[PDB]
RNA sequence: AUAGGUUUGGUCCUAGCCUUUCUAUUAGCUCUUAGUAAGAUUACACAUGCAAGCAUCCCCGUUCCAGUGAGUUCACCCUCUAAAUCA
């Protein structure tokens, strides 16, 4: 299917069942349906742990490096997923995510410590 | 294997193009604003509340 | 050097010179029975640009794609004239044969 | 999804989208991030950029692609 | 059948028999012990030299049923039903 | 039984066994052989039995048969850059033909390796999908990661029907 | 200066391979399988003699001893420590290279932990990740129950070494700690109960004597060979012995009373052997029956 | 520099073709001229509203 | 019933009952299934014993009360077993319900991985051709100048406080639409006491 | 297919039909629970609601996704070469 522009993009193709989320790291057309056409699988992720307690990914990385030498766009979970293996530099928002958490669990502990203290 | 024409494909395409370079609007016509209810009349769409000021 | 002609060298028997400077030639190719799994020829007709005039019909010629096709189905030319009917000489030892006797004796030269 | 000619919904025709209230510190912050993280994308993005161009031109025009051509022509003759 | 089933496994050459007729060992070769070359029965009087002439292409009679199921082509939804113990 | 003298040759088994694979140049292969003569046996005899497996092997080349036009069998190949490699197989058996056209024009057991092993990187046995093209589908077929929920119920805690009712 | 023999070295391997011994009929046992009708072929004796060497070259392939390897050392290395990652994730990432033309023991497998510790994987995840992706046949991502001791005393009972040591070659590589911890197991279980004969005719009975030997502990294997009559291997075992332990009492007398034959177990017997009083009543016995034979 | 993983496979790289070398590998972010975002575009591929009016 | 062999399912297998009634063919030897026609469905029932009542042609395992699939029972599973190829026989061969071969598989591989039941142990190949632990995937990696300094990877995971006079363009540009500023965040993650 | 029933007073041959196996819809009668997958007969006509926005204005997007199977060798390979992605 002859899209109207568009670009090669790696993307979480979502498999499985209900409740049961997995995920195909692939490279496909823009435009092309979420779990539809794509040009080559480049991976896999697992979101929920295992017996050992693991999220597992896999990454090709050989052929990731082709398909971003080759123009390929990253969506914004895929760019998240390298930043956590080191292949890419951390997301800024990944920290700054931190952040807004490490401030949250900060006012968190005011509250606790009042009730705690005053009563 | 022979395609058969399609000609009022063709046809109705180049009409459409005339069409779109005698009737294309004015800058005057696209860009203008009601400074009131902050729309374009030209389409009727509401600019950014972030333009407004 | 590269053409759009999918056919790039193609062997077949002229089997029509009406039309001018163009040879029809009679290509056949061995074709696989999926069920007999026996090959039987398949044949196809080809244009051939024959700007000299000089194919035969019944003689065996060689066909060379051309660059871009020169006319509706005109998409090769000849590349050589392999047997000619009835003047066939032999290319193991180039003698002039006349079926499978020698006209004039490989001997005769030595 | 709606097609450009699907008309517009009655019940939309008075929404406005309200932007965000933005946190002066953690804005720039974050600004500034970006403008990081992207440069350092942009690098890593040339290189793999320029290992898919030096694998193809070695697999045309290489020393080894052209002695094995080589090689193939002087066993056929 | 009855007739035909006993003139079949009648008439059957034994692989002694084999090895008599044609003076050569009969190696079997079982694929579940890998190459190790059986030797089922040996000449009992004396062993030829000359190894038995190795046609390149069998001029022998091929049952089409065989082929056909050979090359995947013969479906039968009747084939290899699972049946009792017999 | 299966029609014809030499049936064999009709068959998938046969034909895979041919040990000729052209090399890209080889465009056109004319055999010219001799009906009767026994000088001409082997070309009768490569024409009957190897033929086929030629072809198969060589689906896009195309192969002429011509019949009692010359004095002795040969073979002419048409090469894509235009030179004609003419073979003569008088006197020689149809096995000597099969090697000798090998030697000349066919790839080499290291050639036709390399292309098997570039086959192989085709499929990857990391990679999830359809049976057709991948190994395992689902990823809840590797031991130790959570099973599928056909089989094996999800704990009530792991399943959006109940974390909406604890939360509400 | 003069280094000790590696158990890959040509002499080595010439030495353990003649021990070893090679029956074409254990080599090739029956295996129960699903089966197929057998084939025939009619053979002259020059054929057959032929088809029988062919075996032989079959089943020295068959019998290649794996490599003994040393254990390999934990890998405990830390890529990054990003901190700020601290607390974000409950649970840690374990991301595989799965790049096709890759060694696999040159690939990168790393753990991003909760803390934010960027860490090379272990060597025990590392090997549950490759048959994750690369699976292996006869490999179990969860370690079979069959390795636990009560499990494996009952393969030991039963005289079912060899599939022991099969199993464990399938699912532990060489250099792990279960690999080499089940593969000593087993060969104190053949040692103790004097089933030498269970590994020869095998790919494992170089690794047995190897182990025999740089433990000090060949008696047992001396005696069940000069038992069955196999005095060229006992001698080159006690050979070899001297060749891995050299500033040994036993090389030494062997050496100062230049022992050869039949006499370099007589000066290992009494010198170095715990058992020296046991090999010299078989090796007697040995000896009087070969020289009734003789006559 | 390079992040955590692509360094640790360029010094891998290095070690196993015999380089020896103690030099980190870093990426050139020289050429990489990062403009704001408000830098003005290029009004000439900007495309143009069309004729339906309302 | 109530059999007496439950806690030890193998006597049952070594006493005279069992003799008398099998001998030395298999238990299976004589169960015949009822079923029109020639060719049999390809499935067996379901259960032969449903709400602790017996159908009419109880399977072999059924109908004896004393026979217990147990992966201990390793001369009754073995019954179940091709004793030339190793293969258990699906259920139609033997005539067992579904619910007993399914049974019956799973204490056959029980049996098999705690050692009980002998079958085929292939000899493998190496995984690896090479055993080399020296490349770097394995080995340690040069630790980078700013592990070593205890620095973050990029100078720009840390939190800098933007300059005054930048946030003050920032509410200028935000009039009305602003948030409390956030300070520098915490240094490290806290939790609830 | 491992086959079976059926021509005749009877036998043999040939032959069609049907039986036994495995699925999918619909109908009758009947039906406890959990998880999962799947789910108009009709390219007939459609009440009502919703399904495309975003954004400091320009642009961009609404040409995708989703739907259907009416029509029907435009789908594949090669040659050549636009638009598009690689700031
Ligand atoms: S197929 Fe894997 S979760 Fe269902
Ligand atoms: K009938
Ligand atoms: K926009
Ligand atoms: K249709
Ligand atoms: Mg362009
Ligand atoms: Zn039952």
């Amino acid at each position: 299917k002859a899209y109207r522009g568009g670009h090669l993009t790696i993307r979480l193709a979502l498999g499985g069942c209900t409740n049961r989320p997995f995920y195909r790291i692939v490279a496909a057309h823009n435009k092309c349906p979420r779990d539809g056409r794509f040009v080559e699988q480049l991976g896999s992720y697992d979101p929920l742990p295992n017996s050992h307690g693991e999220k597992l990914v896999a990454l090709n990385l050989d052929r990731i490096r082709h398909w971003i030498g080759c123009g390929a766009h990253l969506s914004k979970p895929m760019e998240k997923l390298l930043g956590l293996a080191g292949f890419f530099p951390l997301h800024p928002m990944m920290i700054t995510n931190a952040e807004r958490l490490r401030r949250k669990r900060a006012r968190e502990v005011l509250l606790a410590s009042q009730k705690t203290d005053a009563e | 294997k022979k395609v058969r024409p399609r000609l009022i494909a063709e046809l109705a395409r180049r009409v459409r193009a005339l069409r779109e370079q005698l009737n294309r609007p004015r800058d005057s016509q696209l860009y203008a604003v009601d400074y009131e209810t902050l729309t374009r009349p030209f389409s009727g769409r509401r600019l950014p509340v972030r333009a407004w000021a | 050097v590269r053409s759009s002609v999918h056919a790039r060298w193609i062997v077949g028997k002229v089997i029509g010179t009406k039309m001018q400077k163009t040879a029809k030639v009679r290509v056949t190719r061995l074709v696989l029975d999926p069920y007999l799994l026996k090959y039987f020829n398949k044949r196809k007709t080809y244009f051939a640009h024959d700007a000299l005039q000089q194919c035969t019909v019944g003689d065996i010629v060689l066909l060379r794609a051309l660059p871009v096709p020169r006319a509706k189905h005109v998409k090769h030319e000849l590349a050589e004239i392999v047997f000619k009917v009835g003047k066939v000489i032999d290319p193991v030892t180039g003698k002039p044969c006349a079926g499978t006797t020698y006209l004039e004796s490989p001997l005769s030269s030595e | 999804r709606k097609t450009r000619h699907d008309p517009l919904a009655k019940s939309k025709i008075e929404r406005v989208n309200m932007p965000p209230a933005v946190d002066p510190a953690e804005f720039f912050v974050l600004m500034e991030r970006y403008q990081h993280y992207r440069q350092t994308v942009r690098a890593l993005r040339m290189e793999f950029v320029s290992e898919v161009q030096r694998k193809v031109h070695e697999a045309r025009a290489g020393v080894l692609a052209e002695r094995k051509a080589l090689k193939d022509a002087a066993e056929h003759r | 059948l009855t007739q035909g089933l006993f003139r079949g496994l009648s008439r059957q050459e034994t692989h002694q028999q084999l090895a008599d007729k044609k003076g050569l060992h009969v190696v079997e070769i079982r694929e579940e012990c890998g190459p190790l070359p059986i030797v089922v029965a040996s000449p009992r009087g004396p062993l030829r030299k000359d190894p038995e002439p190795e046609d390149e292409v069998p001029d022998v009679k091929l049952d089409w049923e065989d082929v056909k199921t050979a090359q995947g082509m013969k479906r039968s939804v009747w084939s290899n039903l699972k049946r009792a113990a017999t | 039984p299966m029609k014809g003298r030499f049936p064999i040759r009709r068959t998938l088994q046969y034909l895979s066994q041919g040990n000729v694979v052209f090399k890209d140049s080889v465009k056109v292969m004319t055999v010219n052989y001799n009906t009767h003569g026994e000088l001409g046996e082997g070309a009768r005899k490569f024409v009957f039995f190897n033929i086929p497996q030629i072809q198969y092997k060589n689906p896009w080349v195309q192969i002429m048969m011509f019949k009692n036009m010359t004095p002795s069998p040969f073979l002419r190949f048409y090469l894509d850059s235009g030179e004609q490699v003419l073979v003569d197989v008088e006197t020689k058996s149809n096995k000597e033909i099969m090697e000798h056209i090998r030697k000349i024009l066919g790839k080499n057991e290291e050639t036709l390796r390399e292309e098997e092993e570039e086959k192989k990187q085709l499929s990857h046995p990391a990679n999830f999908g359809p049976r057709k093209y991948c190994l395992r589908e689902c990823i809840c077929e590797v031991e130790g990661q959570v099973p599928c929920p056909s089989l094996v119920p999800l704990p009530k805690e792991m399943r959006g029907k109940y974390k909406a009712a604890l939360k509400a | 200066e003069t280094k000790k023999p590696t158990f890959m070295d040509e002499e080595v391997q010439s030495i353990l391979t003649k021990m070893t011994g090679l029956n074409l009929q254990k080599t090739f046992k029956p295996a129960i399988q699903e089966l197929k009708p057998p084939t025939y072929k009619l053979m002259t004796q020059a054929q057959l003699e032929e088809a029988t060497r062919q075996a032989v070259e079959a089943a020295k392939v068959r019998l290649k001893m794996p490599p003994v390897l040393e254990e390999r050392v934990p890998i405990n290395d830390v890529l990054a420590e990003d901190k700020i990652l601290e607390g974000t994730e409950t649970t840690k990432y374990v991301f595989t290279d799965i790049s096709y033309s890759i060694p696999h023991r040159e690939r990168f497998i790393v753990v991003r932990e909760p803390s934010g510790t960027l860490r090379k994987a272990s060597w025990e995840e590392r090997d549950r990740m490759i048959q994750v992706y690369f699976p292996k046949e006869g490999r179990k991502i969860l370690t079979p129950i069959i390795f636990k001791e009560e499990n494996l005393r009952t393969m030991y009972s039963q005289d079912r070494h060899v599939d022991v040591l099969n199993l464990c070659f399938a699912q532990f590589e060489p250099d792990s700690t279960e690999y080499i911890k089940v593969h000593h197991k087993t060969y104190e279980d053949i040692d103790k109960r004097g089933k030498y004969d269970l590994l020869r005719s095998t790919r494992y009975f170089g690794g047995m004597v190897w182990y025999f030997v740089n433990n000090k502990k060949i008696d047992g294997l001396l005696i069940d060979q000069i038992q069955r009559d196999l005095i060229d291997d006992a001698t080159n075992l006690v050979q070899l012995y001297h060749v891995l332990h050299p500033d040994g009492q036993s090389a030494q007398g062997a050496k100062d009373q230049a022992a050869e034959g039949i006499n370099l177990i007589k000066v290992f017997a009494k010198t170095e052997a715990q058992k020296g009083a046991y090999i010299e009543l078989t090796l007697q016995t040995y000896q009087e029956a070969l020289s009734r034979h003789s006559a | 520099p390079y992040p955590p993983l692509l360094r640790a496979m360029i010094i891998a790289e290095r070690q196993k073709n015999g380089d020896t070398s103690t030099e980190e590998p870093m990426l050139n972010v020289q050429r990489i001229r990062m403009e704001p975002w408000d830098y003005p575009a290029k009004q000439e591929d900007k495309g143009r509203a069309k004729g339906t009016p309302v | 019933p109530i059999s007496p062999y439950k806690d030890e399912p193998w006597k049952y297998l070594e006493s005279e009952e069992y003799q008398e009634r099998y001998g030395s063919r298999p238990v299976w030897a004589d169960y015949r299934r009822n079923h029109k026609g020639g060719v049999p469905p390809q499935r067996t029932r379901k259960t032969c014993i449903r709400r602790n009542k017996v159908v009419g042609n109880p399977c072999p395992i059924c109908r004896d009360h004393k026979l217990h699939v147990d992966f201990r029972n390793v001369k009754l599973l073995e019954q179940f077993v091709c004793a030339h190829t190793g293969i258990i026989f699906y259920a139609p061969y033997t005539g067992v319900c579904v619910k007993q071969h399914k049974r019956l598989t799973q204490a056959i591989q029980k049996a098999r991985d705690h050692g009980l039941l002998i079958y085929h142990i292939p000899q493998v190949e190496p995984r690896d051709l090479d055993f080399s632990t020296s490349h770097g995937a394995v080995s340690a990696t040069p630790p980078a100048p700013t592990l070593v300094s205890g620095d973050p990877w990029y100078p720009w995971y840390n939190w800098k406080q933007p300059p005054e006079r930048e946030l003050s363009r920032l509410r200028r540009l935000y009039q009305g639409h602003l948030q409390e500023e956030s300070g520098p965040p915490p240094e490290s993650m806290p939790k609830m006491p």
